[PDB]
């Protein structure tokens, strides 16, 4: 059937144990080692946009070594509100967003508190009028 | 920290119907998870790991043989699909995918089934074919407050699976909402510590456990450290594990350790009759705690 390449490796982490070929629709998760934090979406699945070769649907998260003193500011998206996501934001924590009635979302809907007290690994999402 | 040596007996060859397969699948899956998280693999023989992955995988495959055309599960194919079991399978796989690759259509089909077939207009998940092995369902075995409890069980699965299945199942965010809705309304009315706990975590994952609700939850704890009722050591362990998970989700680290303590102090290491829920929850909870240990 339609089949994906290898998943990105993750430095200082682990990946689920699969065995090739990788069929379309296969999930794998990423985790980080004992004292590292996962930054970015943890699940990745093999999907097909062109309906001919499979490809993974988002980038690999990467592990950041846990900084105990790290904290990010309260993150705000003009035109959306924070759904899941509980303050205080220490290292590794995430937040998700939804746009308000009459707004489309353009960007990845979740961000992580990076050890450098800014939110990554993407830009904050953008909400746009109709 | 529950010691790896005392857990050897949780690596189990999974055999049987669509239930016993899950019964035997549960402990192995959660144990590998624990050792993975608590790093304890060198202590307990690295080479035993590949061994248990195949075991898990075996469980997984075997289970698929019980999946129906609806994408839902019952003990055998002939039987009416079970709302609880389906939810339980999703729950387990969602955790299993940390260790073995899974087929997301299996899982997402399962979820889409629970939503479009078994969720009421008001937002509750209805059970139509109770599982044969009533002992594996943990504290839901008690009649009282069953809507609320079963609704919490499913929710916790749908949240646990949310991040995989979001694009595939288009009704899923709606469902989560409609359930959490229902749980809010009736949460203040809960009687059992058990339910207060499960529903608590369900709503904790949703940022909905706050004000008088957070209060209800916290003050339900006997000794600021455990969620108990005249039922069983296992219900309580289960109930507490949820509660612990819930605390982790709120990040009230200032209230957590006496809980962990108690859980730790139970001298309980999974396994036995009725143990499925208590096993799966307690090691899930405890490992989460390790990950998050500041």
């Amino acid at each position: 059937g339609i089949s994906c390449g290898s998943p990105p490796p993750i430095l200082n982490g682990r990946i689920s144990y699969y065995s090739t070929p990788i069929a379309v629709g296969t999930v794998i998760r990423y985790s980080c080692s004992g004292t590292f934090r996962l930054i970015g979406e943890k699940s990745l699945l093999c999907i097909t946009k062109d309906k001919v070769d499979g490809t993974w649907d988002k980038p690999a998260p990467k592990c950041e070594y846990f900084n105990k003193y790290s904290s990010c500011p309260e993150p705000i998206v003009p035109g959306g509100y924070k759904i899941r996501g509980s303050t205080p934001y220490r290292h590794g924590d995430s937040v998700t967003f939804a746009c308000k009635t009459n707004f489309s979302m353009n960007g990845n809907k979740s961000v992580w508190c990076q050890a450098n007290n800014m939110w990554g690994p993407t830009r904050l999402p953008t909400c746009v009028s109709v | 920290m529950l010691d790896a040596e005392r857990l050897k007996h949780l690596i189990v060859t999974p055999s049987g119907a669509g239930e016993q397969n899950m019964i035997g699948m549960t402990p192995t899956v959660i144990a590998v998870h624990y050792l993975d998280e608590t790093e304890q693999w060198e202590k307990f023989g690295l080479e035993k790991r590949q061994g248990a992955l195949e075991l898990i995988k075996k469980g997984y495959t075997q289970q698929l043989a019980f999946r129906q055309p609806s994408s839902a599960f019952a003990a055998f194919v002939k039987r009416a699909p079970s709302t609880w079991l389906t939810a339980y399978v999703v729950k387990v796989f969602s955790l299993a995918v940390n260790l073995i690759a899974i087929d997301s259509q299996v899982l997402c089909g399962a979820v889409k089934w629970l939503i479009l077939e078994k969720q009421k207009p008001d937002g509750v998940f209805q059970e139509d074919a109770p599982v044969i092995h009533q002992e594996m369902i943990g504290g839901l075995r008690n009649n009282n407050e069953k809507d609320m409890a079963l609704t919490a069980f499913v929710l916790i699965s749908l949240q646990e699976a949310k991040d995989i299945c979001e694009e595939q199942v288009n009704s899923l965010p709606g469902s989560i909402t409609k359930a959490g809705d229902f749980l809010e309304a009736n949460y203040m009315n809960l009687q059992r510590s058990y339910t207060v706990a499960i529903a608590g975590y369900a709503l904790a994952q949703m940022g909905r456990l706050k004000g008088p609700l957070l209060n209800k939850f916290l003050t339900t704890a006997k000794d600021k450290n455990r969620w108990e009722d005249p039922g069983k050591q296992l219900y309580n362990v289960e109930a507490t594990s949820y509660a612990l998970l819930a605390l982790l989700q709120l990040k009230d680290f200032d209230f957590v350790p006496p809980v962990v303590r108690w859980l730790n102090e139970q001298r309980y290491y999974g396994g036995g009759y009725g143990s499925t829920q208590a096993t799966f929850m307690v090691f899930q909870a405890l490992a989460q705690y390790q990950k998050d240990a500041p």
